[PDB]
């Protein structure tokens, strides 16, 4: 349920709590915007291959 | 003891007390033994493990639970209980790897404030040598004047 | 596509009977496509897929429980196999013969190497290029 | 905004002659103040041509006030205040692209501003990051 | 003490047009005059300067003649014309010191505590600031070694005014270069930075060779200093930091990958415009 | 003498250094840090000391000769490389 960050471990029976670094919104940004520039491609598709 | 208590370096307990425990054998506090609301030995004895426990984070990166007890003149387990109040309290930073008893002061390392200090390095190192060639220019340029 | 349909069904059961029968029933299409000599070394990468998927889903399984699981007659027979895997290089894992098992290579966090930079090198360099083609291609009539 | 000045003769003035001979194309090319106008720039006076005698010492001795040093050439710029920008201008880019999708695609369906910042958004990461990138391997392979 | 000092470009001109203007009514090895300035915490800013008649024996390297009197007079005209400006030091366009520079200012301590000698060099250099400021300052050596009175290098920078920067910004506006990072600038300025610690590195390891050879003498500050170089080194073999570096680089270069990737884009779109307009354009000129 | 490429020191080698026993270099290392001689960090769990920085001291010819060398060496990487970017970027240098 992510009350704190931690990985179990039942063989030496051991709980390696740590600082889970935070995500990189830098690659979050950039995927939108390559979904975006997907979509745009989408648009200059429908524009050449129709009008030429 | 004003002395011992503002240098910055770990007295062991048991040494100060075969030099110091005079006290009650002078003034009217911290007896050396007592009426129990005036045997605050147990209280300073506690500074004095705080005392070591600051001096240690300052000045150690990775200090093992067995010698950091017996640098501390505490059981293991007394030295951890004493320990993790500690870090409740925030006092201090140390995480304790129980398993293979491997305490260890060094916050996490974000590779930003890893590079960060590289850059830092670099940025006196050049300003370092900017000033030594001003000053050998200028060494150079009287005495061989001569 | 239906034959090869079969036929993939067949090497991914890894059921040689399978394999023989389709390849019995469809050698008509074999030849007005042309594939035999790709179709017998399939049987070897049939062998060759087995194995690379008991290295894939498994990171220090042993000789002997490779043998159990492709059905291969002899633990040194599986031996050979893994090595000829090896060669192929369809499992990138290590071995190792004084205990006898097949441990696998310590997988890495490949973001703190240059993997990445490779690839992002890659896709930089085509796209400059794409940008200029485009640039270039761009035409006056006049 | 400076400028030069010479009296004009009144009896020069009164016979006509114009008060400042025109032997050659320069001394005009400029164009009057209309402030000078109202004051007088030709009724009473008459304005003369700036020339800077700029030698090259001089320009170099200049040239050192904004000289940067050898230290800002090759220092690296501060790692968590450089992944600040980059997100933000990301971001910002990121936003551009969903309003430049828009235009294009009604552009598009009924046959600019989105793409100029999208352009200037692009040129200004790309040159940021390569110039940080090769300066820190200069720097780390220079400096051992 | 004061730890900096800030030239102006006004001293910066008066000083080349004093040295050019000597040389032109005469050879000279050297020219002379006062810096005034004003203090704010140990950071002199020397707003102004004026020449003062000098001339000196090369030989005897013992004899000049500094007109205390001139420089009196100008100071108080000076004052005059305007007033928060005080003898602040003394600037000489000499490439080398001399033996009388330390008479000369013994001198001019007198008229300022805290007289602060610059070198103008007015030949044009390449790496640094032309100016460098020193600072007479004589004790018992705790080095044990006899006592000299002797300079101090002082913090030198070079700042103006928004009256003699807009002056200078339309002077240079010719080859005055773009107030923006653009990539091909940045390229060359890490070049020139690599040509300056070049520069920097061979004369340390001049002067080193020259000790170690023992044409000069050891300077205990100057051995610390370089000690303390070699031993902030960093170390970049290390994989703690092997990985934080490629982690950061990855980083940059997904930045990078993106940016073209959108820049790419546009210049296909714009290609497909071109296209289209050519090909209508066309149509309508043949119909 | 050790140089900052691998300046990672050993209690068996101060052992092997001035006589004392393996217990007593981490309070000889603290009474050096403490006095504000080096600076750096002790990880006895693999027993060894990190070493950051050194109180500078007057120093020999033959020393100062050795660290000629170094600067030789490093002043060589410098123009290598120098010379290795102004090539390569040749036709964007302004």
């Amino acid at each position: 349920d992510k009350k704190f960050h931690g990985i179990l471990d039942q063989g030496e029976g051991v709980l390696i709590i740590f600082d889970e670094p935070p995500v990189d919104k830098t690659y979050e940004a950039a995927l939108e915007t390559i979904q975006n520039m997907s979509k745009v491609v989408d648009s200059l598709y429908n524009k050449a291959k129709k009008l030429t | 003891l004003l002395k011992l208590f503002t240098t910055m370096e770990l007295m062991r307990w048991s040494t100060l007390v075969e030099d110091y425990g005079m006290e009650l054998r002078p003034a009217t506090d911290v007896f050396g033994s007592t009426e129990e609301g005036e045997k605050r030995w147990k209280d300073l004895k506690n500074r004095v493990v705080e005392h070591n426990i600051r001096i240690m984070a300052k000045y150690y990166t990775r200090i093992t639970m067995k010698r950091m007890a017996q640098l501390l003149d505490l059981s293991v387990d007394e030295s951890e209980a004493f320990l993790s109040n500690l870090v409740v309290n925030k006092t201090i930073f140390a995480k304790v790897d129980r398993l293979a008893g491997i305490i260890n002061f060094q916050r996490p390392k974000d590779p930003n404030n890893l590079l960060n200090d590289w850059s830092q390095k670099l940025n006196s190192l050049m300003s370092l040598v900017n000033k030594t060639t001003h000053l050998i220019a200028k060494e150079e340029m009287i005495h061989n004047l001569q | 596509l239906m034959p090869y349909f079969l036929l993939t069904q067949a090497v991914r059961t890894g059921n040689l009977a399978k394999f023989n029968q389709v390849l019995d029933q469809f050698g008509e299409k074999f030849q007005a496509d042309g594939t035999y000599t790709l179709i017998i070394r399939l049987r070897h990468n049939v062998i060759k897929t087995g194995v690379r998927m008991i290295s894939l889903s498994y990171s220090r399984i042993s000789l002997a429980d490779i043998a159990q699981k492709l059905q291969l007659d002899s633990p040194e027979d599986a031996e050979f196999i893994v090595a000829k895997a090896i060669r192929d290089g369809v499992i990138e894992a290590s071995i190792n013969h004084e205990k006898g098992y097949v441990q696998s290579k310590e997988m890495i966090d490949i973001y703190s190497t240059r993997e990445p930079q490779l690839a992002f090198h890659q896709r930089i360099s085509f796209c400059l290029d794409i940008h200029n083609m485009s640039v270039k291609a761009m035409r006056f009539p006049p | 905004v400076i400028d030069a000045f010479r009296l004009i003769n009144a009896n020069m003035m009164v016979l006509g002659h114009e008060p400042r001979q025109t032997t050659s194309n320069l001394g005009h090319l400029n164009k009057p103040s209309i402030q000078a106008l109202i004051h007088g720039l030709n009724r009473h006076y008459y304005s003369i041509t700036i020339n800077y005698r700029k030698n090259e010492l001089e320009q170099k001795m200049l040239l050192n006030l904004h000289k940067k040093s050898w230290m800002e050439g090759l220092t690296l710029q501060d790692y968590s205040e450089h992944c600040k920008h980059n997100e933000s201008v990301v971001k910002e880019m990121l936003e551009l692209a969903k309003n430049y999708n828009k235009a294009v695609e009604e552009e598009d369906k009924m046959t600019q501003d989105p793409k100029r910042h999208l352009e200037e958004h692009v040129d200004v990461l790309m040159t940021s990051n390569i110039v940080q990138c090769l300066a820190a391997m200069l720097d780390t392979v220079v400096f051992k | 003490a004061v730890q900096k000092v800030v030239v102006h470009p006004l001293v910066l001109l008066s000083v080349v047009d004093h040295f050019n203007r000597i040389g032109k009514v005469g050879n000279q090895k050297r020219v002379v005059g006062v810096l005034l300035g004003s203090w704010q915490k140990k950071v002199l800013d020397v707003s102004n300067s004026f020449a003062v008649p000098f001339d000196e024996d090369d030989k005897d390297d013992s004899v000049w003649f500094l007109d205390h009197d001139y420089l009196e007079n100008m100071y108080g005209m000076f004052k005059k014309v305007n007033a928060r400006e005080r003898i602040v030091g003394w600037y000489h366009t000499g490439p080398k010191l001399h033996k009388n520079d330390i008479a000369i200012n013994e001198l001019m301590k007198r008229y300022c505590p805290n007289s602060v000698l610059v070198i103008i060099d007015v030949k044009p250099k390449d790496l640094g600031l032309p100016t460098e400021a020193y600072i007479s300052v004589e004790e018992v050596h705790d080095d044990g070694t006899p006592t000299s009175k002797t300079f101090e290098h002082v913090t030198s920078e070079i700042g103006a005014e928004e009256a003699e920067e807009v002056g200078v910004e339309h002077l240079l506006r010719d080859i005055k270069d773009t107030t923006v990072g653009t990539l091909s600038q940045r390229i060359t300025n890490q070049v020139h930075g690599l040509k300056g610690l070049n520069s920097k590195l061979l004369d340390i390891r001049s002067y080193l060779e020259k000790v170690a050879t023992g044409k000069l003498p050891i300077n205990h500050q100057i051995i610390y200093q370089l000690q303390d170089v070699f031993n902030l080194l960093p170390d970049v073999s290390l994989q703690e930091f092997v990985k934080a570096f490629y982690l950061k680089t990855n980083d940059q270069m997904v930045v990078v990958y993106l940016a073209s990737l959108i820049r790419s884009v546009v210049a296909l779109h714009n290609l497909i415009n071109n296209k289209i307009a050519n090909r209508d354009a066309e149509k309508k000129e043949g119909q | 003498t050790r140089p900052a490429n691998h300046r990672q020191l050993t209690f068996e080698e101060i052992a092997k250094s001035a006589k004392i026993t393996v217990n007593e270099v981490e309070l000889l290392v603290m009474k050096a840090l403490s006095v504000g001689l080096v600076k750096g960090s002790i990880d006895e769990v693999d027993k060894r000391v990190h070493m950051t920085w050194v109180q500078p001291r007057v120093l020999d010819l033959q020393q100062i000769k050795g660290m000629k060398d170094r600067l030789e060496f490093w002043c060589t990487d410098v123009k290598s490389m120098e010379m290795l970017v102004e090539h390569q970027a040749h036709d964007i240098l302004t």
